[PDB]
């Protein structure tokens, strides 16, 4: 009532984008989205989407 | 009368009537059997050059379509072409750059229709000469603007840099070295042409 | 009455009540069994190429128009029709060419009107009926005129056999040569069968 | 004394930059130079950077 925690649900592969590194935009919009409300929370569903792990490349 | 275009855009198929500043290439004809023998070689090997610069005008329209009709700010120079037009016949022309008084900078700057406009006549031997175009699309990035317009056209420059480096292929690669350097001797032998003629 | 049209357009569709002074196709009609049944292949494959002739004007017209709009200055011969108006019935007529006594200059001039209103009707039963048509707009260019006329005239001469390069194609050039032939056994019959007639 | 063996002195991808035709241009002028001045020594230092594999 007093402070509305919002919510930002975003999935895995959306932010992953083609053109080289328009990904970073797709975030960097979030988190100045994040500094509209104060209490702010980011889900990032399938993380795995956007950072695995080192295989052999 | 003629058109007022400041860029070297001319090729066997026209933009051939036009007048700029520095070096322009307006070529479809400006001991004897040496030079007879070399207009038939270059008669034939510029037909299947200029075929091969319409294939690759054909597979480069697929992404200059959508890098044209996504941004519209920097498919035109931040300088209006009349402060250019008076010194055809404020603004100083250098070796081929072009200084302002007030601020002092310089701009190589382009509308974002030359590439297109110059693979309409077609004298792009090689992806280099895409590669170049790109560069100087990042060169109107660095002259003029603050770090968000910078940075957003050097975003679109190394959009249109992985745009030919899929272009850009080992096979078409040597072919193009090849027509390169027939390309080289091409043009050393019709400046020559000129200064004779 | 008549159209005053020195031009040999005519076809199966029309424009077949005109007359001119050098050699006219004025074609709807005008032992036995080998007669009667060569009339009738003759119905049957010419209808079968009159439409192939619309289907060629259709993927013509694309490119027509472009380059009818362009310009309008070679739309136009530059001797007035007047002048060939009084030799129907200064300028003299020789096999097909016409001679002006005050200079000595031979022209092959038309007015650009004429490929399109020849498809119009329709008996370009080859791609070398516009390589020639093109070929006249370039005499067209070469005949009269200087430097600047005649190199503009050129460079949409080169437009236009790019343009017939890429509407010529292998699989259409052995369909053109099959009715070339089709059509040229179909001339020597005509001028036969007009003479006996 | 009259002859010079002159000595071109190149780096690891000092030539090779992110730009592709910059270090082909840099090529053609490197063995330009060398054609002129006909007896050359050129070297290429860490040539497994310029060359990797």
């Amino acid at each position: 009532d007093e402070r509305k925690i919002t919510f930002f649900m975003r999935k895995g592969a959306d932010i992953l984008s083609k053109w080289v590194g328009e990904a970073e935009r797709q975030l960097r919009l979030l988190f100045e989205e994040a500094k509209k409300h104060q209490p702010s929370i980011i889900f990032f569903d399938e993380i795995d989407g956007l950072a695995p792990v080192r295989s052999s490349k | 009368g003629p058109t007022r275009r400041l860029f070297p855009t001319g090729g066997p198929f026209g933009g051939n009537d036009v007048t700029t500043i520095f070096g322009k290439n307006t070529n479809f004809y400006n001991p004897l059997s040496e030079k007879v023998v070399l207009r038939r070689k270059l008669k034939s090997f510029q037909h299947q050059d200029m075929r091969l610069k319409n294939v690759l005008k054909i597979k480069l329209s697929g992404l200059m379509d959508l890098f044209k009709n996504r941004y519209k700010r920097f498919r035109k120079p931040p300088i209006d072409d009349a402060f250019l037009v008076h010194l055809f016949e404020a603004y100083i022309k250098d070796e081929n750059m072009i200084l302002e008084v007030s601020t002092g900078r310089k701009f190589f700057n382009m509308d974002l229709d030359i590439v297109e406009e110059r693979l309409w006549n077609g004298y792009y031997s090689e992806p280099k000469q895409f590669l170049k175009d790109i560069e100087l699309i990042y060169r109107d990035a660095n002259t003029i603007g603050d770090r968000e317009r910078v940075i957003k056209a050097s975003e679109m420059f190394a959009n249109a840099q992985m745009g030919i480096e899929e272009i850009s292929t080992p096979d078409f690669i040597q072919e193009c070295k090849a027509t390169r350097q027939r390309d080289l001797e091409r043009q050393e032998l019709f400046l020559e042409d000129e200064e004779k003629r």
